[PDB]
């Protein structure tokens, strides 16, 4: 629930996301996936509070599944975002919202363009070149002001993860157990089984 | 600082024009005098969307009810339409109200407070500047005023506001509801409070400002062949 | 607030003070604290204004109402109905209401409903903040069956007693008197009562 | 419970030139939604060419003055009657402020005068005596109206020089004291159209190397 | 905690000779943390302009709803609606949440296509219409925005000078907010024509 | 820290061309009991002064103590006593000022705002308030409590700047000061119609007149206000 | 947002100007690198009064130690005036965050944390403040022991830089410092306003922001 | 608590109830709330039982080393001791003193201190939780220069109705006469005071 | 911060004290050693509240160097685990408390033994064959209850605290950067450079 990055390189967003499940004194699981697939390729990251953050994506991912049938065709990341940000947006004056913040990294198909998109439990909507939720922005965003460029190939992406992911294991107090990595690309959603 | 008197055959209503945020000037020429029917008027202090909405609410039913009775609208009719809306909602709609006017009954002057009481009175003042213009209209006020006295103690009532209270400011606003006679909004009736010309002119040399980029916006619909 | 209801020999009368606070602050001056809720069926009010005025409103709809259908309702009938209202929403209200009236069979009758919507029916009663300074003088002075002028005065000293006392209370002493006769508003200033 | 503190509103701005300096204050002393006076001055000549203003809570604001004015006295009869330096007044008045750290004068202070080179000063202290030596700052109730304006106007930020892209800033210069006043005005003309708290009088002290002037000007009484 | 702040941003909106002027930051942040220097608080239906500062996902919610709205008007009425129309629909739509309110600044910039006549307004969370003749202000920086309009501004400036004025109204208020700056952008609005400028401003 | 329990109510004043004049109930409360009926806050100092109290009664009866304390201390080894070593108004306040402010820097205040009338050795009208809180300000008009709210509108309309106290006779001013009183009685539950005024002339001296009432009372509009909104009878 | 390095070339500091009053920015000109003598030097973060008050009275006490001991103070030593200082006024609300930054030949090239709740630690690399996070993902990953003093100042620039961008509650300007056997040197103040577009254009960074 | 001093031709009389309660428990029904401090110097205490005790045992105290060494004080400075001790301890302190005595020069005094400790000499005084009930009735039966018989009468009635209508007051009337003739104790029982 | 471990064995103490110094969202030093030596035989690991640990530490250092110097003799560690309990026991009843747990391990040179002293900061005392601060115990409590064996040699010491730092590394929350071994015995102190 603590750490999940993305960033969006020429022709690929990258979505990076803590194995780590702790609950008090325990580390729980040292392999979670923080995420699911919405459709071929838009993949959502999500961390928050326990239960909401999957109970939020499997109805995410229900709702996006259910459109792709009904139309027999895959909406836009753009169109996936704006139907997440409004369901949030409803949520945070509800009897118990939803405390879930949210990447979105896509490829659309239409632009032939990788985005990313970062959403918090409010409602809060914004199209990034690199996102983060919680503590981890605090040290990412400086790296990557001063590391990223548009015009990156996705391994260029991978190597500026890497200094993202050594610089949070180095200053950050929580032991987060590393993480999961996928590339969303013209192709589809692949995960890097070695990082 | 709202107030309003009755004198010999009609009733008065007065107004400052500040409205304030915290401690800043949000408004320097509001109007606190809002109309509900011809000849009733209605002066707001309290919280500012709520006198406004519960003010245009009333004064769209009392349409509605004069269409339907064929009949020029009562004081009355407003006072207890108000009194009823802000009494159910227990003061959570922070609306003090003054309201006055003329109809087939002779004239009328009452105040309305957030949580639904209403008061019958001569003379009466609302809001934050209400003991500076209740102060004025207990040194002077009298029975069988003439119109010319009647406007000089409203007037008079709400300078003491805006003199005296932080809370009230800028100009005096009058609403004159006489018997037998078109009622006569009196906006700006006193302007005593002209900012002072300034000592220099800050318009920039153009170029002043540093631009990135520029664009034409398409406002119009479609572009077309 | 100063308000009371005493029973004589040929009805009742309603006493109230004029004083409206805000605090320290006198809203009214001149408030008219006894209200009409029928012909011969008035009450003296003491509370929250704004809850006082919405009961007193309802009362005098619903007697309106009983009017229409069975005729002229009994005092003890107003009383029920106030009571009804201040008992059922004693969680929301703020009101102590005196209700007096007049029937050519009961004469003059007085009740009162204190804070919690209870009902007692009294040869007089005193109620409002300047009530507690005159229980004393009241209990002492009150004889039944006195005359209209006796009533006057033993209203009239007694509302003196507690204006004086009473911060909250102050004015003019407004009674409204209620017997076959009819209807009659006395008002009676300070410079006369204040030298009592 | 008892609350050892107030407000009594009023502003203030300090404009350091060439060779002098200003110390501005509104006349106005209000609490809550009442004024007190319409002339209660707030900028104190204290000797040795330095102009002192502590606005915030009055009460606090008079203790310091007082205290400071005293220093003063005592730094003449303690040190054969040597002029107290304005730098020298600003690390006293740290001092003086950072004695009730934990029991603060809800205040904060501007001095004005003639540094050791004869050239304007302005120094400009929180509640609990952290300072600065500044060309520009306004305190009090309308500092965050003002000090955007001396911002742009005094030290002529966010302009560039006309036709160079926005490559050449406008380049820093001194103001005449006539120009500093006219600021001055402007600044609590604006101020007093939207802070109720500010009104009914201006009061500038000017100090050059000949001593300390006074200029008082109506402001809205509303 | 407080909505009105989390985020930060501004909006002013001033009147010129035949013109109006709205302009807004670009900062969306996390309180301390800075997130986006691209989040523009200036939208339009038709030639209605509506500047939005407070809480980002009202920001949001609020122009989808006055998307909508206008879109729906404009099919029936069969005309753009006009500034004065589309101000009365703001409050409307901000009383009707009276107590559960969004948590903007909202403020209207327009010229009447039929009058000719220049309109500005801005309005509290809940809606009360402040219909202002020289200009409005809205956000973290209002105090600062007062402050810079009370002195700056001056009746019937051209749009090349109240270009200039606004523009400096805006990088010296945001320049002693914490939670506005990162950018900023500025309508010039004609009756036929609208130019668009990005500011170049400090990025702290 | 306490809480005030007896209360006297405002205090009002103002400058008029030769002098000061300094006017207060004689009622002390009991919260809304009305307990004290014959309190005089009104505290003359020597010839030249008067020193009116409002706010908590015990701590106005120490404050009283004070005084008199203080003329006497200042009568010891002191033959110019009652000539140019007399006590002066702003020797008076600047006491009072020094201690109001000392006992709320202590967290227990004086409960009390405090005006200081008087007439000094070369004839300048004095006049400045002080209290709990040892905030301290001087106008052409000075008001405590109600007095702020009410008597200083009614007070400024004849004192509105420092070039009108030349134009105001000791007539137009005391009637200005008895005529607020009166307002203040209508519109303060927590006032008296018996009260006390002292005038400080530069000439005439100290005049302290007690046992003064409110008069010329306008009640007559009240036998025709009926119900509160729509009854008639 | 303050740092303070130890390289080949000694120590690098780097502080940014500003001070605020919740949202309010009070300044963009503040100095928070006190200068206690020519090999001392102190940073300053949190309650400016604090930071300016108890560091000033640290440079006093380093006075009287050279004056009574013949010898200038070691970093340690005045570190630890500062940290036992502060320990005695632990829960009473002093907010203190300082780098005690100098060069003595017992010692070499030193910096010592201290801040108001009596931590002492010595270290190669801190950042202290608001922006501390910000500059410690630009310093951590250009550092190296040995980058040339030239490179060195341009990275504890940029990690100021960094954190005056995105840390709402930093900015104005960047003032260097450069610690040597020999003492310290400014190394001047750079204006972010300025600053931000040079490296921009220069190091083809900042690709976030609308150029 | 019901309490009075009343000054009469021939000096003074202090009258009190016997009633101490804690919450609505009467803790003692025969309390004598009339305390000496001096041959014909008595005071009526209220509210702490413990604070007016510590006090009046203090005050009995200072008017012993008074009369050792000055000879015997005034009642004026009973009061101011009583003063001095109230008002100095005031934030921890909840005493209702009214203080009473004979002197031939000076003859009947009353003097009152309520809570914060303030002074007021009057020709009569009242106090306690019952007071509130008789203002009215005190201030309308009061006469200067009554006779020990008057005096007695004024002081029964009046204690007669706060008993009624108080339920912190109650048991038997008190009263210490205080004349030339010396000190005399009166008692008064319910069957006697209840039916006037 | 945080974790404190001590076993005693055979014929010497071993000290292990993690390396993190944590303060809110950064990790300032990874490298901390949270041990004095008090005298030749004696070693006291302290975790606890900030600036209290040290200024505890170094106080209680000072007070047993002076006493080795008056005397011209060294303190058994049960004359020296007895002194720091009063000096904590009369902590607590302070304005201020001392927020302080400490580890004390000693070779008495007079029994030829080694003993491990565990005191909380309410003085509370007790000596054991193993010891934990703070969340530690929870994990390596039940962990060395089943490995322990009190004839146990320095090496099997060594292995016995390598799996109580892999379990603590594995199963709880906070990255404590590692921890710095100390060797009591009959030869003195000494440091396990490499673990
Ligand atoms: C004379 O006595 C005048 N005194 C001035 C004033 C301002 O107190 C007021 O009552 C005035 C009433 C008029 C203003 C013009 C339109 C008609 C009503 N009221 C305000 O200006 C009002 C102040 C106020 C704020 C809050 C509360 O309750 C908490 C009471 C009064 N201002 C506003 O409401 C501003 C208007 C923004 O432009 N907005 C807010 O306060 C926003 N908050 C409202 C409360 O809920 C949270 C949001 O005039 C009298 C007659
Ligand atoms: C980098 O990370 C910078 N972050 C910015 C900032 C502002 O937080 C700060 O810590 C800066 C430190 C420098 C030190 C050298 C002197 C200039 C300031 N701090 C402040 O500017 C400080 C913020 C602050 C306020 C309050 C507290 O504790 C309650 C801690 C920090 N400002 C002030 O103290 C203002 C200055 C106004 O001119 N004054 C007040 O807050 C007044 N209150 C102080 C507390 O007691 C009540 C009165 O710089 C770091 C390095
Ligand atoms: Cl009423
Ligand atoms: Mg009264
Ligand atoms: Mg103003
Ligand atoms: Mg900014
Ligand atoms: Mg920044």
């Amino acid at each position: 629930m603590d750490i999940i990055l993305g960033i969006r390189v020429q022709d690929s967003v990258i979505l990076a996301s803590s194995k780590a499940v702790t609950r008090g004194i325990s580390v729980l699981k040292d392999s979670d996936d923080k995420t699911r697939q919405l459709s071929p390729h838009t993949l959502m990251s999500f961390a928050g509070e326990a239960g909401d953050t999957v109970q939020f994506a499997e109805y995410i991912q229900a709702n996006i599944q259910l459109y792709s049938i009904r139309e027999d065709y895959e909406l836009s990341p753009q169109a996936v975002s704006s139907f997440v940000r409004q369901e949030l947006a409803k949520s945070i004056r509800s009897r118990r919202p939803y405390q879930v913040n949210v990447l979105i990294g896509g490829y659309d198909k239409k632009k032939n363009k990788p985005e990313l998109y970062q959403i918090d439990y409010l409602g809060t909507k914004v199209e990034l070149p690199y996102g983060a939720h919680g503590y981890s922005g605090f040290y990412t965003f400086s790296l990557l002001d001063h590391h990223y460029r548009p015009d990156m190939t996705t391994e260029e992406g991978l190597d500026l993860l890497k200094l993202c992911v050594q610089e949070l294991e180095k200053r950050m107090p929580m032991d987060f157990k590393g993480v999961i990595v996928k590339i969303v690309d013209k192709d589809g959603i692949r995960q890097v089984d070695d990082f | 600082t709202i107030a309003g008197l009755v004198f010999q055959d009609g009733v008065i209503l007065g107004a400052d024009t500040r409205a304030t945020n915290d401690s800043v000037v949000a408004d320097k020429s509001c109007e606190k005098i809002h109309f509900i029917a011809p000849k009733i008027y209605c002066c707001g202090a309290g919280v500012a969307a709520d006198a406004e909405a519960v003010t245009q609410l009333i004064g769209s039913n009392i349409e509605l009810h004069s269409l339907y009775t064929s009949r020029e609208p009562r004081v009355v009719s407003a006072l207890q339409m108000l009194k009823q809306h802000l009494f159910k909602y227990q003061g959570h709609i922070g609306a003090y109200l003054i309201v006055a006017g003329v109809d087939p009954t002779g004239s009328h002057l009452f105040s309305i407070h957030a949580h639904g009481s209403t008061d019958v009175g001569y003379y009466l003042s609302l809001g934050s500047g209400s003991l500076a213009a209740m102060a004025v209209l207990e040194s002077h006020w009298k029975q069988d005023l003439t119109k010319e006295e009647a406007i000089k103690l409203a007037s008079d009532a709400i300078q003491a506001g805006i003199w005296n209270d932080l809370g009230s400011g800028s100009n005096v606003d009058v609403c004159v509801m006489e018997i037998g006679k078109d009622a006569e909004y009196l906006r700006n009736y006193l302007t005593p409070n002209v900012r002072e010309e300034k000592q220099k002119s800050y318009k920039f040399p153009r170029g002043t400002t540093a631009v990135l980029k520029e664009s034409i916006v398409n406002i119009c619909d479609i572009q077309e062949e | 607030t100063s308000i009371m209801a005493v029973t004589f020999k040929d009805g009742v009368i309603l006493g109230a003070d004029s004083r409206t606070t805000t605090g320290a602050y006198i809203a009214n001056r001149v408030t008219d604290k006894l209200t009409r809720v029928h012909d011969k069926i008035w009450c003296c009010r003491s509370g929250s204004a704004a809850d006082t005025q919405a009961i007193a409103d309802i009362v005098q709809y619903h007697l309106e109402l009983y009017t229409s259908q069975y005729g002229t309702p009994s005092t003890e009938t107003a009383a029920s109905v106030f009571k009804e209202l201040c008992y059922e929403n004693k969680d929301n209200l703020t009101a102590g209401i005196i209700v007096a009236g007049y029937d050519d069979k009961n004469k003059g009758e007085v009740y009162t409903i204190p804070l919690g919507g209870s009902v007692h029916k009294l040869p007089y009663a005193i109620a409002g903040s300047g009530s507690t300074f005159i229980y004393g003088y009241c209990d002492k002075n009150f004889r039944e069956n006195m005359s209209k002028e006796e009533t006057v005065d033993f209203i009239k000293h007694s509302l003196s007693q507690a204006i004086k006392w009473d911060g909250s209370s102050g004015g003019v002493i407004r009674m409204v008197v209620l017997t076959a006769a009819g209807v009659e508003r006395l008002i009676f200033y300070p410079d006369e009562y204040e030298q009592l | 419970q008892f609350n050892p503190y107030g407000d009594n509103g009023g502003t203030i701005l300090g404009i350091a030139g060439e060779d002098f300096a200003v110390l501005a204050g509104d006349t106005r002393n209000i609490t809550d939604y009442s004024i007190n006076s319409r002339y209660e001055p707030k900028v104190f000549d204290c000797g040795d060419n330095i102009v002192m203003s502590a606005n915030g809570f009055a009460a606090d604001g008079d203790a310091l003055v007082k205290r400071f004015k005293n220093s003063v006295k005592w730094y003449h009869f303690d040190h054969n009657d040597k002029k107290l330096s304005i730098n020298s007044a600003a690390r006293n008045i740290q001092h003086l402020l950072y004695g009730k750290r934990f029991f603060p004068y809800y205040v904060h202070t501007i001095i004005a005068g003639l540094d050791e080179d004869g050239k304007g000063a302005v120094y400009s202290f929180d509640p609990v005596g952290s300072y600065e030596r500044e060309q520009c700052r306004a305190g009090g109730a309308a500092a965050s109206l003002i000090m955007p304006f001396l911002d742009n106007q005094v030290n002529f930020k966010n302009q560039y020089e006309p036709g160079t892209n926005g490559k050449v800033k406008k380049p820093l210069k001194y103001l005449s004291v006539e120009e500093v006043i006219k600021l001055v005005r402007d600044s609590f003309t604006s101020a007093t159209e939207r802070h109720i708290q500010v009104g009914d009088g201006l009061e500038i002290l000017i100090v050059t190397k000949d001593g300390v002037r006074k200029e008082f000007y109506e402001l809205k009484r509303d | 905690s407080d909505p009105s702040s989390i985020n930060g941003g501004i909006v002013v909106a001033m009147t010129g000779k035949d013109c109006v002027a709205i302009a807004c930051d670009l900062r969306l942040g996390s309180q301390s943390l800075g997130v986006s220097n691209k989040f523009e608080k200036i939208f339009h239906y038709g030639h209605v302009f509506l500047g939005i500062t407070g809480l980002a996902t009202d920001v949001t919610t609020l122009n989808e709803m006055f998307r909508y709205k206008t879109n729906l008007y404009k099919l029936k009425e069969e005309r753009a609606i006009e500034p004065e129309t589309f101000t009365q629909l703001v409050s409307s739509s901000l009383y009707e949440r009276r107590f559960g309110p969004y948590f903007v600044g909202p403020v209207v910039a327009g010229i009447n296509s039929k009058s000719g006549k220049p309109f500005i307004a801005g309005f509290d969370l809940i809606g009360c219409i402040d219909e202002a003749k020289d200009f409005i202000v809205s956000g973290t920086a209002s105090d600062q925005l007062f402050g810079m309009c009370e002195s700056l501004y001056e009746p019937n400036l051209e749009p090349e000078d109240l270009f200039e004025t606004i523009s400096q109204a805006l990088l010296n208020a945001a320049d002693r907010d914490a939670l506005s700056g990162w950018g900023a952008v500025v309508y010039i609005i004609k009756k036929d024509e609208v130019v668009k400028r990005y500011l170049k401003m400090r990025q702290d | 820290t306490q809480q005030p329990i007896v209360t006297g109510t405002s205090v009002i004043s103002m400058k008029y061309d030769n002098g000061v004049i300094i006017a207060a109930d004689n009622l002390g409360s009991y919260g809304s009991l009305l307990r004290f009926n014959g309190v005089e806050r009104l505290i003359p100092v020597g010839d030249n002064t008067v020193v009116g109290i409002s706010g908590d009664i015990s701590d106005m009866q120490h404050i009283e103590r004070l005084l008199k304390d203080l003329v006497t201390e200042n009568a010891y080894d002191n033959p110019l006593a009652d000539a140019e070593e007399a006590l002066e108004p702003s020797y008076i306040f600047e006491y009072l000022a020094t201690v109001m402010y000392q006992r709320r820097s202590k967290m227990n205040p004086l409960w009390n705002a405090i005006i200081v009338a008087g007439v000094q050795s070369n004839g300048d009208q004095f006049l400045r308030y002080v209290n709990l809180l040892g905030v301290t300000y001087s106008s052409p008009t000075l008001a405590t409590g109600f007095g702020a709210h009410m008597a200083n509108p009614l007070l400024r309309k004849v004192v509105d700047r420092e070039s009108d106290i030349p134009k105001t006779t000791v007539q137009v001013a005391e009637e200005a000061i008895v005529n607020a009183m009166r307002v203040l009685y209508y519109r303060d539950a927590r006032s008296s119609r018996n009260f006390s005024l002292a005038i400080i002339d530069k000439n005439t001296g100290l005049t302290f007149k007690k046992n003064l009432q409110v008069e010329n009372m306008k009640w007559d509009f009240a036998k025709d206000i009926k119900g509160y909104g729509t009854q008639k009878i | 947002t303050t740092l303070a390095f130890r390289f080949q070339g000694g120590i690098i500091v780097a502080v940014d100007s500003r001070a605020t009053a919740g949202n309010w920015v009070a300044s963009q000109t503040v100095k928070k690198v006190i200068e206690i003598n020519p090999f001392l030097l102190g940073t300053m973060a949190g309650g400016a009064a604090d930071c300016q008050f108890w560091e000033t009275w640290l440079g006093s006490q380093c006075r009287l130690h050279e004056l009574r001991e013949k010898e200038r103070i070691s970093v340690a030593a005045a570190s630890k005036i500062l940290s036992n200082l502060v320990y005695q006024y632990k829960g009473a609300g002093l907010s203190m965050g300082t780098m005690i930054c100098g060069y003595t030949r017992k010692e070499g090239p030193t910096i010592y944390y201290v801040d108001s709740d009596g931590t002492r630690l010595k270290g190669d690399i801190f950042c202290v403040g608001s922006g501390q996070t910000f500059a410690y993902g630009v310093l951590d990953s250009n550092y190296k022991w040995d980058l040339s003093v030239e490179d060195a100042l341009y990275l504890g620039k940029r990690s100021i830089l960094a954190a005056a961008h995105r840390d709402a509650y930093s900015g104005g300007s960047v003032n260097l410092y450069h610690v040597t056997e020999d003492g310290w040197i400014y190394h001047g103040n750079h204006d972010v306003g300025e600053l931000f577009w040079k490296v921009k254009e220069e190091e083809g960074s900042f690709n976030n922001v609308i150029g």
